[PDB]
C-alpha cells in the first residue's frame, strides 16, 4: 500500500496602508490516499523431443 | 516647557503600538476616544458614559509625512491610523473641561463626547489611570495616563 499525502491551502492576509497591522498567521492540515501494488506473472514452456 | 506633548503614544522604550486602520467619517483631533461603525469606517464614539464593552481606541496622530501633529485635526473620508492600547502602556488622552487631577491613580472614565473624565468607577467602564498632576479648564488639553 503506498499510502500518499494531500495538504490543504492556506493563508490569512490583511491590506493595510500604514502597514503595522498585526501580521497573522496559519498553517496546513493533511490527509491519505492510498492505492495497491499487485503482481502479475505468466510462463510457457515446451518438452524435450520436440 | 519641559512636559512635551507633541507624540500621543509615549508609552515605553521598548513596547511598540498596535494599529487599526480604517475611514474617516469626520474631523477628530488626535487623543480622543473612537469607535468602529458599519462598512469600515471609524468616528468619534457618541455612545453612553455607563456603556460597559467598549475597546481602548484612541486616534493616533498622523505621520509627519502628511501633515500631522497633536492638534492638528484628520481629513475627512480619508485613512485615519488609530490605536488600540494595550493595558500596561501610557498615552496621552485628551480631558473635557472643568475637572482638576490631583492624586496619581484616579479612575480615567469616558465621556459621551469623545474626551475623557474623572467618574465613579462603579456606574461607568474604566479605561485608564493618572498619570499626572495638572488642571485642565479649555476641553482638549493632552493628559498623560496608564492604560491599565
Amino acid at each position: 500500500v503506498i499510502e500518499s499525502r494531500r495538504y490543504s491551502e492556506a493563508g490569512r492576509i490583511n491590506r493595510s496602508m500604514s502597514g503595522q497591522t498585526d501580521i497573522d498567521m496559519d498553517k496546513t492540515k493533511s490527509s491519505y490516499q492510498k492505492m495497491v501494488i499487485p503482481v502479475f506473472d505468466g510462463a510457457y514452456g515446451r518438452d524435450f523431443r520436440d | 516647557m519641559a512636559n512635551s506633548k507633541n507624540s500621543i503614544f509615549v508609552g515605553g522604550a521598548g513596547r511598540v503600538k498596535q494599529t487599526i486602520e480604517g475611514l474617516a467619517q469626520s474631523a477628530f483631533k488626535p487623543g480622543q476616544l473612537l469607535a468602529r461603525a458599519a462598512g469600515d469606517a471609524i468616528d468619534v464614539t457618541a455612545k453612553a458614559s455607563t456603556t460597559y464593552g467598549n475597546e481602548f481606541l484612541i486616534c493616533d496622530d498622523q505621520p509627519q509625512t502628511l501633515g500631522g501633529g497633536t492638534d492638528v485635526a484628520v481629513t475627512a473620508g480619508d485613512t485615519v491610523q488609530a490605536i488600540s492600547v494595550l493595558p500596561g502602556q501610557y498615552v496621552l488622552l485628551s480631558f473635557a473641561a472643568t475637572q482638576n487631577v490631583t492624586t496619581k491613580g484616579a479612575a480615567v472614565a469616558s465621556n459621551g463626547d469623545g474626551n475623557f473624565k474623572l467618574g465613579n468607577p462603579a456606574t461607568e467602564q474604566t479605561f485608564a489611570v493618572t498619570e499626572e498632576i495638572i488642571n485642565v479648564t479649555t476641553a482638549g488639553t493632552l493628559v498623560l495616563c496608564r492604560a491599565i
